[PDB]
């Protein structure tokens, strides 16, 4: 939340001096998990072949 | 004005043959009488010397002689018997692994049957010969050191009939030919997921350019002491010399710690034959173990991650999702 | 079971086997030059010195 | 508790302590610096109210 | 500490710059002018690699990965957390591997001995130096080296490789692989023969250097020399990395498309 | 039947008996806990209220 | 006792600085290995490197310069002698010594196969033979041999190790750092 | 000798310590999760 | 006072030069790195427009 | 008893195996559902993990 | 059958009998333990009649 | 405790017990680090009923 | 090494060792206090 | 000074003039592609017009 | 090196680190005026 009056970022109810960024690691990567987790967002599993 | 190298040797000396150490004769014989080559002589020795010949070394010419006849034969009736499309098309010529729907059921001749016919008879030469080098190894009363490492060769070798036995085709077989054999490396890769993040070829790469630092290394120390007597190494080693005293010097002041003029030897052997050894296993774990290398490091967090370079929507990846490759239409339609 | 795998198992009796090798290979690369010269005696690293080794020659 | 000189030298003693205590500093401020909470060239200027906490 | 015949051997001069201030042994290693300059690089180029972990997002050892920058500063010091400090460490290295070498070649000089192993250094340095520096300037930026982090280097082979379609039918990347496998098989040879013959068949006296050179002639018909194996295994060595940077120097600056499209000129031959 | 302790060092055999008696000692009050249920159900009491 | 040098200070790792003369002393690239005083044998019990007068059946391949009757120049662009006989390893046949007559002959020194290079690298008109380690006067205190026929492994030790030191020990800007 | 029968008895006595103090963790992993 | 007999004063020295170099190009160089501490494209900012991080979750 | 095999020898391997041996099937336990302990250390043992039927 | 250990040395026999047995028990051990039926650590705690049995054809 | 210091180094004890335990102690640090319930970096001021535990059956 | 001065070392040695386990053992008091870990 | 007793002043400043010019070299060149201080491609700008980085 | 010739060097190195950390602590007090990092 941003203060309406002097437009400052509040964190847990306390005002910051400065310009509040969030903070992430290089080039915003994120450490990978589980392997059945690499298909989330990948399409559905190939059909059967034509045989 | 530059020191000498020891790159090259400038004065031969000649002087007759040497013949070779009195060796059993019931087996074999020892054929030719020794030759001299100037222009070998230049870079090392220059006798081009007798060769024993016994019973395993002529059975393993004979078969495989029979298996490079077979896979020359085949390619050259690939071009339709043409000479000129034989030599101009070599490197893209192969004798080919049998179809996949045989498992390991026998192939047809022209489908497969050469290609067993040929790995059969090669496999028997490269044990035949390895027999050969265990025989002259022991014929001199020599240490068994080059068979064992041969055996790894050997080993690596015949993972490549061993893993398409275990996951049930001869098709997965190497085929027989230059360009189509890392046709077959490149595919093995791919069909795998990656072979880069299977542990075990990441090892025996890394034993590979560890044999080739070892050498370099070793050739480089040796040929600088040189000057000193160091290349013969086998007094060094029982009449420690200044040479093998200042190899010993120059690395343990370099790197901290150091080896022998022996042992020396000892990590050479062991990174050559481990760069098969664990290559070997890595073969033999794929595709019976392991189906996807890149799904297992990601299981066992050897992925780096990177941003995502594409997002699919929820109609996307139902559309976007393939069907697994079949067989080849067998018909040409009319429509 | 599911985490454990034969490739990590086998990875595993690898890295086994050379830390063993590497330990034999050392041993043996001390075979000439020790035990070595300090103010505070005699010094072996590990592995320690092994035993002494002689060689065979022919008579003459 | 002197006699520790006679066996250890001093010399590789305060060698070996001076790396030893060096390369933990760094490796800690690393690690400090690597964190959310802790990424004081970061954050820094927060007090410990508004500094990050690990999900529970 | 010091091996039993050390003592003798440790005397002053020899060294390419430095007097009698460089001139002296920490522990088993010797420090020199050359010394000083590689601990300092060495250690700026550790930490900077440390703190490029702390930037990311993990600490695992196999994940770690600094790259380089994007293509757009090209053969511009990029900004350091967008790829400068990939940049800086590689100035680092080059500066450690060069005074690595010469600290070598101060070593070699106070044994009385040949200059060959610095020479031999030499061309891995030079393969190293044709991936990140030679091959980039003459692509253009800085963000065609690879970057360091131990499986992340190999995801960037394997898409440099797969940028020509067929890697494998590069010609020099075949004779340098050719040069590989030629060096470990000799290797293996070379110290199969030596512990043979001085660890024989048990019972039996240590072999001479005339057994060696019968057992070859009797296995292969020819048996090279004793300096022979050894100027055989150093030009493999080195060739194997001299090929590799011709290999990996002509992809990109000289051809563009895909390799097995280079052979078109083996199949036009007006024969 | 004081004969088996000639030959053998008394700490020895003190420092056995002191090992086993310890280990046997915390088995078996780990296996009277679990039955009869002490000190659960007067802990419980003391959370309880 | 035999270790003639002193060192620079009493720092631990400190370099050593030659009294005497390091060449003849044995110290640094000077040093030489006290291997046994017995001749290197072939598989024959025949000794292994021998003069190529003590053995008709050698000589020098056609093509090759023979280096015998040619001058031996040394580090100071000046001439030390003369080749007068090549010594060979009868094991592993190559040359390993040049028998060189000083300018003022009374004496024979050897002169190892590895410190000697070729005008050209061998390839153009090889008239001399260049030692760029050793000058000239230094010929003369190469360390003798016991016989004539045959050369034990310690002498073999110690004319390399004197060759050898050379690199170092010969003038006064070897030891000396380039800048 | 009397060297192998004096080490003999500390070595017994240490293997005995180490098994049964393992015996004792045994039992009191079995208590907090069996296996069986 | 008497650890320069233990120690070679001249070794002292390069060593302190060499370590404090290291040092400060390190600490240089992070601060290059980071948001806030930029200088050299967001130096001419005032405290209260200086980049303040802050956490992705809680957010 | 201890005069063919050199007890010091015997000590170091002993050492060496017991150790090897402890942290393999420490890691194995580690790696495991049921025995994950860092994290599932306090759960009881009806909620504990059990292998599929 | 007692004269083998004047014919082979007792100390070499045992290091390998040694070293092939705990290869052995290693090998079974992980065998097991990469099954269905006998992956002890997460199902050993089943009864026999819930434990894994492979399919019936 | 008789006799384990004629019989044994003690430099090299002490040494070689500091290398392990220095290594062991990183190991165990680096293993609660690395895991949910104990990185206490960044979330060691949760109390024992918020800290996270592992999944149950 | 004599009996003298490896009974004066062991003396040390296994006060050292003792006193280490304690405060190990302190050490995890204070953590099982902040958290438990069965 | 006597510092120059115990260093060389040959050596010394040598080795001052290859770090000096490493320094200023890296220093440029970290000025020459930032967004603010490229110089030869924005010199003519005024100090208002200057980017600043966010 | 004797003690006349080793105090002298601890004098000034002692100066020297003195006045080394002073200049850096003055940097810090003006970096903090700048942009206070707490
Ligand atoms: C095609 C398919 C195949 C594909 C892959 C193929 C891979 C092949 C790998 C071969 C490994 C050895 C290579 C080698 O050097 O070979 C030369 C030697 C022949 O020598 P020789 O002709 O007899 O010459 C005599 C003499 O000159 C030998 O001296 P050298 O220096 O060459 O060898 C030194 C010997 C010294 O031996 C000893 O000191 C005795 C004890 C050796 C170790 C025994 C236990 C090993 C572990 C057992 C469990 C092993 C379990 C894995 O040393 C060697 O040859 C090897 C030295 C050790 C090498 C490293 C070991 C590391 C172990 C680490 C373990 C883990 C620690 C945590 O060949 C041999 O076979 C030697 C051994 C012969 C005796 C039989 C040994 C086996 C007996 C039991 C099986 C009997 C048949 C069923
Ligand atoms: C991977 C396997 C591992 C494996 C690791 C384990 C095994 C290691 C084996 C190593 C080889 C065998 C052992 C050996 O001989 O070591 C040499 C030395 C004994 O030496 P010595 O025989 O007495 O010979 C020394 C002699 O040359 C006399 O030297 P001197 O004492 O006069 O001084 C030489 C050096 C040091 O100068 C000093 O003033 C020393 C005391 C102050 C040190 C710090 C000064 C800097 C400021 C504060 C920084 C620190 C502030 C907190 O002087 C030199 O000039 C040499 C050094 C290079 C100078 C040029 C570079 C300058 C820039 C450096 C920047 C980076 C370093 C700070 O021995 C010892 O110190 C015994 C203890 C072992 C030391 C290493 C311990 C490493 C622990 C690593 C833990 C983490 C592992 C992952
Ligand atoms: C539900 C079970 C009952 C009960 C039923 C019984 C019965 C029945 C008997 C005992 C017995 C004993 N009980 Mg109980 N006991 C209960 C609760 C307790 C509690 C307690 C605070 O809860 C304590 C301290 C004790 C104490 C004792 C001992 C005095 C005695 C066993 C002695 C022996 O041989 O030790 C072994 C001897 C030694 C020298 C070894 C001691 C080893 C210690 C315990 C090991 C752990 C500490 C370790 C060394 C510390 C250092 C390492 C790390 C740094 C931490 N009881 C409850 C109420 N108890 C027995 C006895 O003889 O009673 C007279 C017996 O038969
Ligand atoms: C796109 C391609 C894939 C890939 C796919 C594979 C595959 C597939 C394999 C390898 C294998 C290996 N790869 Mg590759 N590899 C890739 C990338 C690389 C890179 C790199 C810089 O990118 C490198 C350095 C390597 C390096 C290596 C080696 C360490 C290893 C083979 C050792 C070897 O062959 O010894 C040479 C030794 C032999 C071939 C042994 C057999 C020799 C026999 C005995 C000789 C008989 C001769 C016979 C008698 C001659 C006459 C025949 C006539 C017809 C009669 N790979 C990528 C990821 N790699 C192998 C391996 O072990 O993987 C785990 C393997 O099988
Ligand atoms: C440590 C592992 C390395 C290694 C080791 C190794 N290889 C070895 C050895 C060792 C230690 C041996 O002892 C053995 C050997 O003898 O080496 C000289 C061998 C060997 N390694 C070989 C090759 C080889 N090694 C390879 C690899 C390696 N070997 C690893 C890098 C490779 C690769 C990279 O693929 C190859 C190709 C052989 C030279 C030899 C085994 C020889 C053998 O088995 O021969 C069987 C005989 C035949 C197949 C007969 C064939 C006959 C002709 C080829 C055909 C007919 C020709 C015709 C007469 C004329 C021409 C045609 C006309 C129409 C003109
Ligand atoms: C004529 C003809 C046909 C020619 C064709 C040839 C062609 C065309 C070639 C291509 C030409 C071009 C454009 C290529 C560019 C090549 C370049 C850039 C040349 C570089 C020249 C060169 C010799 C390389 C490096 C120079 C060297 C060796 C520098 C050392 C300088 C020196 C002696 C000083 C010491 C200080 C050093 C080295 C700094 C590092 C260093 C620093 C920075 C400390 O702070 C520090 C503090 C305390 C302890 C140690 C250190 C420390 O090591
Ligand atoms: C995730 O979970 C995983 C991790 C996977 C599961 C874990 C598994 C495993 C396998 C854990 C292993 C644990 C273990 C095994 O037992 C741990 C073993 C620990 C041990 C033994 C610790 C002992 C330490 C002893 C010390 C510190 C002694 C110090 C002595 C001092 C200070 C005094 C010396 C000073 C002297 C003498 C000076 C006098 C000099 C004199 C007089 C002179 O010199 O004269
Ligand atoms: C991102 O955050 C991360 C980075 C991760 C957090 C980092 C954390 C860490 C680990 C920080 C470490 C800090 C540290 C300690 O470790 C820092 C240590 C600093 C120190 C000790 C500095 C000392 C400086 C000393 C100097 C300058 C002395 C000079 C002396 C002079 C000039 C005198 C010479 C005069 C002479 C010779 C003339 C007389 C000659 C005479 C008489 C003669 O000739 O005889
Ligand atoms: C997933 O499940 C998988 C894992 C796959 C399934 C597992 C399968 C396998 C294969 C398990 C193997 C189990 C096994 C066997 O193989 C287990 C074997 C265990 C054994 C034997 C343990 C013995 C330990 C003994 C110790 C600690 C003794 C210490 C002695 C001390 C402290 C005294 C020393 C001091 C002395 C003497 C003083 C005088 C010295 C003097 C005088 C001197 O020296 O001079
Ligand atoms: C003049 O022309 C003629 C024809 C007369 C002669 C010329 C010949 C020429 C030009 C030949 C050229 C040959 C070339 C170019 C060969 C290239 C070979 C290459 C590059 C091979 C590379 C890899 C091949 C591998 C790794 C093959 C491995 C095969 C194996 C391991 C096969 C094993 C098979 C077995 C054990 C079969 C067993 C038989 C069973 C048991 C299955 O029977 C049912
Ligand atoms: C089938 C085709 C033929 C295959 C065989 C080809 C044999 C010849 C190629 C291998 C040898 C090339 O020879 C190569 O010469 C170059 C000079 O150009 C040497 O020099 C090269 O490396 C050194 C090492 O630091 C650099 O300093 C130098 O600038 C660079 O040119 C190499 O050290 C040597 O390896
Ligand atoms: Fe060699």
């Amino acid at each position: 939340p941003v203060d309406p009056v002097t437009g400052q970022t509040i964190i847990n109810g306390e005002p910051v001096v400065g310009r509040v960024f969030i903070m992430q690691k290089t080039d915003g990567t994120v450490k990978l998990g589980k392997w059945q987790a690499q298909y989330d967002g990948e399409p559905t599993a190939p059909e059967a072949a034509n045989v | 004005m530059l020191e000498y190298q020891n790159l090259f040797t400038r004065v031969q000396v000649r002087t007759v043959p040497e013949a070779g150490i009195e060796i059993d004769e019931s087996t074999g014989t020892r054929y030719g009488t020794g030759t001299f080559s100037y222009l070998a002589g230049k870079f090392g020795d220059a006798q081009i010397g007798p060769i024993y010949l016994g019973w395993a070394g002529v059975l393993s010419l004979i078969f495989g002689f029979m298996a490079f006849e077979i896979i020359g034969l085949n390619m050259w009736a690939s071009v339709g018997w043409d000479p000129v499309e034989f030599i101009r098309q070599l490197p893209w010529l192969a004798l080919e692994p049998p179809p996949p729907q045989y498992g390991l059921r026998v192939p047809p001749l022209a489908q497969g049957g050469w290609y067993l016919m040929a790995g059969f008879f090669l496999t028997i030469s490269i044990l035949l010969w390895w027999v050969r080098v265990y025989r002259r190894a022991r014929a001199l009363n020599m240490g068994t050191h080059l068979p064992w490492a041969f055996a790894s060769a050997i080993f690596l070798y015949s993972t490549f009939f061993f893993q398409p036995l275990l996951v049930g085709s001869w098709s997965e077989m190497v085929p027989f030919g230059i360009f189509p054999h890392l046709d077959w490396t490149s595919a093995f890769s791919i069909r795998y997921g990656n072979l880069y993040y299977n542990p075990f070829h990441a090892l025996s790469i890394a034993f590979l350019y560890g044999s080739a630092v070892l050498f370099a290394m070793h050739g480089a120390t040796i040929l600088a002491v040189a000057r000193l007597g160091g290349e013969r190494e086998i007094e060094q080693i029982t009449d420690r010399g200044t040479a093998a005293e200042r190899s010993m010097l120059f690395w343990r002041w370099t790197m901290g710690f150091n080896a022998t003029m022996e042992s020396i030897h000892r990590w050479s052997w062991w990174f050559a034959v481990l760069t098969t050894f664990s290559g070997g296993i890595g073969i033999l774990l794929t595709g019976t173990v392991v189906d996807n290398w890149y799904l297992w490091g990601v299981k066992h967090g050897l992925v780096a991650p990177y941003p995502a370079q594409n997002t699919l929507t929820e109609e996307q990846q139902q559309l976007l999702r393939g069907r697994y490759q079949g067989t080849a239409p067998d018909s040409f339609p009319s429509y | 079971m599911q985490y454990i795998d034969g490739a990590q198992i086998a990875l595993y009796a690898f890295w086994l086997f050379f830390f063993g090798l590497i330990i034999y290979i050392r041993r043996e690369d001390k075979r000439e030059g020790y035990p070595l010269e300090s103010p505070q005696g005699p010094r072996e690293g590990w592995p320690a010195m092994p035993e002494k080794k002689t060689y065979i020659h022919r008579p003459t | 508790m002197h006699r520790i000189w006679l066996m250890f030298d001093p010399r590789r003693v305060m060698v070996a302590m001076v790396g030893f205590l060096a390369v933990l500093a760094l490796v800690i401020h690393f690690i400090l610096l690597s964190s959310q909470r802790y990424s004081w060239i970061e954050n820094g200027t927060l007090s410990a109210a508004q500094a990050p906490v690990g999900a529970s | 500490a010091m091996l039993s015949f050390e003592k003798k051997y440790r005397v002053r001069g020899g060294t390419l710059i430095g007097g009698d201030l460089f001139d002296f042994w920490f522990g088993p290693f010797y420090v020199g002018f050359f010394g000083v300059t590689t601990i300092f690089f060495v250690t700026l180029g550790t930490l900077l690699c440390v703190w490029g972990a702390a930037m990311g997002p993990t600490w695992n050892l196999w994940q770690i990965s600094i790259a380089p920058p994007d293509l757009k500063y090209g053969l511009g010091l990029a900004p350091l957390r967008e790829g400068g400090l990939w940049q800086i460490i590689t100035l680092c290295a080059l500066g450690a591997f060069g005074s690595w070498a010469l600290r070598q070649a101060e070593i070699s000089r106070k044994l009385g001995m040949g200059m060959h192993i610095p020479w031999a250094y030499g061309g891995a340095v030079l393969a190293y130096a044709t991936l990140v520096v030679i091959r980039p300037m003459l692509l253009g930026a800085w963000g065609h080296g690879f970057p360091y982090g131990i499986f992340s280097h190999l995801d960037w082979v394997s898409n440099v490789g797969y940028q020509y379609l067929h890697f494998h039918y590069n010609p020099a990347h075949m004779i340098a692989v050719t040069f590989f496998f030629t060096n470990c098989l000799a290797l293996a040879m070379h110290g199969s023969l030596i512990l043979s013959v001085t660890n024989p068949k048990k019972g039996t006296p240590v072999g001479t250097s005339e057994t060696e050179n019968v057992f070859f002639r009797d296995l292969l018909g020819y048996s090279i020399g004793a300096i022979g194996i050894h100027r055989l295994g150093l030009f493999l060595a080195v060739g194997a990395a001299v090929w590799s940077a011709i290999c990996i120097v002509i992809s990109g600056p000289f051809w563009t498309k895909g390799w097995p499209e280079w052979w078109n000129w083996w199949l036009n031959l007006p024969i | 039947m004081h004969r088996i302790w000639q030959g053998m060092d008394p700490q020895i055999i003190m420092s056995g008996l002191g090992f086993f008696l310890a280990g046997l000692a915390l088995i078996i009050h780990m296996w009277a806990y679990s039955i009869t249920g002490w000190p659960k159900y007067k802990k419980a009491q003391y959370n309880a209220q | 006792s035999d270790i003639k040098a002193v060192p620079a200070d009493s720092y631990n790792g400190s370099a050593l600085i030659p009294t005497g003369d390091p060449m003849i002393d044995g110290v640094g690239p000077s040093s030489w290995a006290n291997r046994s005083d017995t001749p290197d044998m072939t598989f024959h019990n025949t000794a292994k490197i021998v003069p190529m007068r003590l053995d008709p059946t050698y000589s020098i391949a056609k093509g090759d310069p023979d280096p015998r009757g040619l001058p031996v120049v040394a580090a100071d662009k000046q001439v030390a002698g003369t080749v007068i006989e090549l010594w060979v390893n009868r094991a592993e046949p190559q040359v390993t010594y040049y028998e060189v007559q000083l300018t003022g002959s009374e004496r024979r020194v050897m002169l190892p196969a590895g410190f000697v290079q070729w005008p050209n690298f061998g390839l153009w008109g090889n008239d001399k033979l260049l030692v760029k380690a050793i000058t000239a006067a230094q010929f003369a205190n190469v360390p003798a041999l016991k016989r004539d026929d045959q050369i034990t492994l310690l002498e073999e030790d110690m004319v390399c190790a004197y060759y050898a030191g050379g690199h170092l020990y010969a003038m006064a800007e070897r030891s000396e750092p380039i800048i | 000798e009397d060297e192998a029968r004096r080490f003999h008895g500390y070595f017994v006595t240490g293997t005995l310590g180490y098994i049964i103090v393992a015996a004792v963790a045994h039992f009191l992993a079995w208590q907090w999760r069996p296996w069986f």
